[PDB]
């Protein structure tokens, strides 16, 4: 919702929920990304994630508008051949 | 025979044209073809005869006589000046489009072909004046549909492209892609070429030089002949090379930074050492002058040296707003125009 | 081309570096004894470097030297080969255009020519090159093909090497591909691959050219038409490790790490591990562990295996890569803890980071006025990007 | 014959016109048996007080390679050309170390030294924003004391005025100033919103 996570730091290992790990190799590989929708400004020093997703729903809306544009573009490309 | 007979024929033809032009005023019409064809042939014929001052120097004061006599109504008078200016360009000079532009018989009437010819010369003038910022904007835009902008030699399209390439390289600008399959790869290549030119190469500088020297003199080519035109080209090439080298050095200083716009003294010093083999206070002094409008000399004890360069205009959201104001206006403008085509 | 299986064992097992004691039954099928000079001897030099040395090497040296002084005197039935051996001028001449064959035959020529080794080795290579082109010859498809392989093998003295590099990508690749009905089978492909690797990456041996790291990357791989089935069969662990090293050294094709990762896993069928770990952690991406691994691996190996040569470059590329990833997103992260690791004072580290940024692989500025590296946005401008795309 | 006297007068009385000079150069380009060393050298030595200017580029175009090459025609033109490049690229120190005053043309110009200094000041005023008094003096070869007595004026653009700083940073001369060529009301935050609401509503 819609993020935030690493709540906190050490708890992230603890509740999710096996003790206490590589830690960094496990947590980094799971989080990483970057593919698809953005996460992270990740600061590993304080172990805090400053997502700033921008945004869930708006991305989908833009995708729908892009999808509609490509159909119309192709449709009108065929018409100018004809 | 072959080449030489054709040269004599052209020289004869041009002399006859000047004689007709001096005698009359109605020997040309306002057809775009005639004025463009005459200019191109005249420029070619002057260039070809160089090196051999004995022809060109006799032709030019008779071209001047025809120039100073007005044509008939229409842009025909302007067309005679455009020929004369073209002859001057092939004979070396590129600062006199200013005199031509300001002339009081060419502001009375302007019809598009004579504007194009004037603009071509003015663009060479802007390059000589080192007005990189203004030249690049005009050249980057494609030619506007009017009546004509070329007819008889369409090598003019390449000429315009060449001038834009030189202006962009000078001014700190480049193309972006928006065309076909080729333009991605081409854009990448161009960017790389510019980077290489600045900081290293050799071969890029050679390529840039060969393209550039071409525009100072103006083209259409001489048509190289062994003897005469060779000497011509050699003299021209050296003069231009020295100037372009000096401009390249200024560009290189203006292109290096410590990846910041408010660089610490140490970063500046490292950049100066990389740029040239000198102490970085001697070259700091040279950088603060060959990189225009810097507050850097005042930053003294401050250590907040700035050295700045241009950045993209108002930011991020404003760029979106500019697009959408254009879109709003376009929707209204298109609607009215669509109605007007069926209502009158 | 092709062959031999015992020789192959000697080859790869040494490269892997577990031991030498290995045989190499031989000689087989270079030839006996014909060009060049010997395959076994080249292997022996590598062995000597690994680990001293032994009875096989002594035998190989003797074999190479003679048969036989008398035979050497006897050879040549006329009427070139001379100025030491070849007729450099002739070699140049047999293309442009000379192609329609004087006499006919170089059948007796082959009989006279065959001798060999001694090794002598530059001259031997030159002679072989001259024989290759006639062009019309007669004799033969397969004999010539074997000859091409020999040229590729040795000498790797650079004018011969550059010539052989051109020859490999025109000849060998085509030969492997079918048609012709049906050749070349697994052994031939494996052997060819081994020779190519020897000729340039850097075993110990010798490698690097300018630059053919690229060549190695290009051939084993690249999908038009494909194989990679050949590489997998039957079980080339050493080759895989070498490929990982090569990828790091090169440092790009375009696609670099991703391709390497796919190749690597191939989880346990045969999988050698010291280089592999460095690449596999880096691409996945964990940043602590990777950083530690790269010095340890560098120091550990070496090992044997000197040349040295390339590996200094590899170390530099790897450090740069780990850092570039670490910066990218992620923060908005500093800089003192970067400097301490890579190991000199802060300014040198800052300039090193700035060099990564200056390649236009990232948008970033470094504040030396608070020692923070700041990244742009750019990854992400969202609505604006869409508007541009549409229009 | 007129044009030559005009070049001499342009030195001697500190006059300049680009169009007369351009015509004379255009005569030289067209007929290459006309050029005289002293007149051409005079044109070049009057481009040096006029920097920053495209006068030098106009001269480059209209004078053949051979002529501007010093040993080919046995003229001082290449030596001048080097001095011109040193002045134009801000390499004032270099210019001073190779300085001469033993040529006839500098002697036959009164106040030659001051004219060269004026050219340097023109280059500084265009391409620097704010200069220290000592740094400015080091460009001109002049003592900073005598420089102050010339620079102090009540219009900055006619002679850069003092901006005295007690202790700390050196006293600078104003000269141009922050955001006098960077920005054009771009990159402060947008005022678009008021306009955008009005035209859609």
């Amino acid at each position: 919702r819609c993020n935030f996570a690493t709540i906190s730091v050490d708890l992230m290992m603890k509740k999710y929920g096996l003790n206490e790990n590589e830690v960094k190799c496990i947590i980094n590989d799971i989080i990483s990304e970057s593919n698809s929708s953005l996460i992270a400004f990740w600061d590993r020093e304080d172990k805090y994630l400053h997502v700033d997703r921008s945004n869930t729903s708006r991305l989908q809306y833009l995708v729908e508008g892009i999808a509609e544009s490509v159909v119309e573009v192709a449709q009108y490309s065929e018409r100018r051949v004809r | 025979w072959l080449l030489w007979d054709i040269f004599d024929e052209f020289l004869f033809q041009m002399t006859v044209v000047y004689q007709k032009r001096f005698t009359g005023r109605v020997g040309w019409s306002v057809n775009e073809g005639m004025q463009l064809m005459e200019r191109v042939v005249a420029e070619s014929g002057i260039e070809e005869a160089i090196q051999s001052e004995n022809l060109d120097e006799i032709t030019k004061p008779g071209a001047r006589h025809a120039q100073w006599m007005c044509g008939f109504f229409g842009i025909v008078t302007i067309a005679k000046v455009n020929v004369l200016l073209g002859d001057y360009m092939g004979a070396l000079s590129a600062l006199k489009p200013l005199d031509v532009y300001g002339r009081g018989r060419q502001i009375l009437l302007v019809v598009a072909p004579a504007y194009v010819s004037l603009l071509y010369h003015m663009g060479f003038s802007y390059l000589m004046l080192r007005r990189y910022a203004d030249a690049s904007r005009v050249f980057r835009l494609s030619l506007t549909t009017k009546v004509s902008s070329r007819k008889f030699s369409e090598k003019m399209q390449f000429d315009c492209a060449y001038m834009h390439v030189i202006s962009c390289i000078l001014g700190g600008m480049q193309p972006d892609n928006l065309s076909w399959l080729v333009e991605p790869r081409k854009l990448s290549g161009f960017e790389d070429e510019k980077e290489l030119l600045s900081a290293g190469d050799e071969e890029r500088f050679r390529e840039v030089f060969d393209r550039c020297s071409p525009k100072f003199l103006a083209i259409p080519p001489i048509t190289t002949i062994m003897y005469k035109g060779t000497d011509g080209k050699e003299l021209q090439a050296r003069l231009f090379r020295r100037a372009v080298k000096q401009q390249e050095d200024i560009i290189k200083l203006r292109g290096f930074f410590g990846v910041y716009q408010t660089t610490t003294t140490e970063l500046v010093k490292t950049v100066l050492d990389v740029d040239d083999g000198h102490v970085p206070l001697f070259a700091m002094r040279l950088r603060s002058r060959q990189l225009v409008h810097d507050g850097s000399s005042a930053d003294l004890l401050s250590g907040s040296y700035a050295v700045r360069s241009a950045i993209d205009y108002t930011v991020k959201g404003e760029n979106i707003d500019v697009v959408q104001k254009s879109s709003y206006r376009t929707t209204e403008s298109k609607y009215f125009m669509r109605i007007n085509n069926l209502r009158r | 081309l092709d062959k031999h299986l015992a020789l192959g064992l000697l080859y790869f097992y040494d490269e892997q570096g577990l031991d030498v004691a290995d045989a190499l039954r031989a000689v087989q099928a270079t030839t006996a004894l014909t060009a060049e000079g010997e395959v076994s001897v080249e292997q022996e030099r590598k062995i000597k470097e690994t680990a001293q040395r032994a009875r096989p090497a002594l035998d190989e040296f003797f074999e190479k030297s003679e048969t036989e002084n008398s035979t050497y005197q006897f050879k040549l039935t006329g009427s070139e080969i001379d100025a030491l051996r070849s007729n450099r001028e002739l070699s140049r001449d047999v293309l442009e255009a000379k192609g329609i064959t004087s006499n006919v035959m170089k059948a007796v020529m082959e009989l006279a020519y065959l001798y060999y080794d001694a090794a002598r080795y530059t001259d031997a290579s030159e002679l072989l090159s001259l024989c290759q082109c006639v062009v019309g010859y007669e004799i033969d498809q397969r004999t010539l093909l074997w000859g091409k392989l020999v040229s590729d093998m040795c000498t790797c003295n650079w004018p011969s090497a550059i010539a052989a590099a051109e020859k490999i990508r025109r000849q060998q690749n085509a030969d492997v591909f079918e048609e012709d009905i049906f050749r070349v089978a697994n052994t031939t492909t494996t052997r060819e691959r081994a020779w190519l690797l020897h000729w340039v990456l850097f075993p110990f041996f010798k490698g690097g050219n300018q630059y053919s790291t690229h060549l190695l990357n290009f051939v084993f791989d690249i999908k038009t038409n494909f194989v990679y089935q050949s590489v997998v069969e039957t079980v080339c662990p050493h080759y895989l490790r070498y490929i990982c090293a090569a990828a790091i050294l090169n440092k790009q094709r375009r696609s670099a790490l991703r391709s390497a990762a796919a190749m690597v896993l191939n989880v346990y069928e045969y999988s050698d591990p010291i280089t592999q770990l460095v690449n596999a952690i880096v691409n996945r991406q964990s940043f602590e562990d990777a950083l530690a691994l790269l010095p340890e691996v560098k120091s550990t190996a070496l090992g044997d295996y000197f040349l040295i040569l390339h590996a200094n470059e590899i170390l530099e590329n790897a450090r740069r890569l780990i850092f570039a990833r670490y910066m990218m997103t992620h923060g908005v992260v500093s800089i003192p803890y970067v400097a301490e690791k890579l190991g000199t004072r802060t300014a040198d580290a800052e300039v090193w980071l700035a060099n990564l940024i200056s390649e236009t692989k990232q948008r970033a500025k470094i504040d030396s006025v608070s020692e923070q590296m700041i990244v742009g946005s750019q990854a992400r401008s969202v609505h604006q990007t869409v508007l541009d795309k549409l229009e | 014959r007129d044009l030559a006297k005009e070049v001499d007068e342009a030195l001697k009385q500190d006059k300049y016109d680009i169009q007369l000079f351009l015509r004379f150069l255009k005569s030289y380009v067209m007929a290459g048996t006309q050029p005289d060393k002293r007149l051409l050298l005079g044109i070049l030595l009057q481009t040096l007080p006029r920097f920053h200017s495209n006068d030098f580029l106009a001269c480059i175009s209209l004078v053949p390679g051979h002529v501007q090459d010093a040993p080919y025609v046995e003229k001082e033109l290449g030596t001048i050309y080097d001095l011109e490049n040193y002045l134009s690229c801000g390499r004032f120190v270099q210019f001073w170390e190779v300085w001469n005053q033993s040529k006839s043309l500098p002697a036959a110009s009164p106040s030659f030294e001051s004219q060269v200094r004026a050219g340097i000041l023109i280059v500084v005023s265009s391409t620097l924003e704010k200069v220290p008094v000592a740094k400015m003096a080091a460009y001109l070869g002049v003592n900073p004391d005598q420089l102050q007595s010339t620079l102090t004026e009540a219009a900055s653009i006619a002679g850069e005025a003092v901006s005295i700083v007690s202790c700390d940073t050196e006293t600078v001369t104003f000269a141009k100033s922050i955001f006098n060529a960077p920005e054009s009301d771009s990159n402060q935050q947008p005022l678009r919103f008021s306009d955008i609401v009005s035209i859609v509503s």
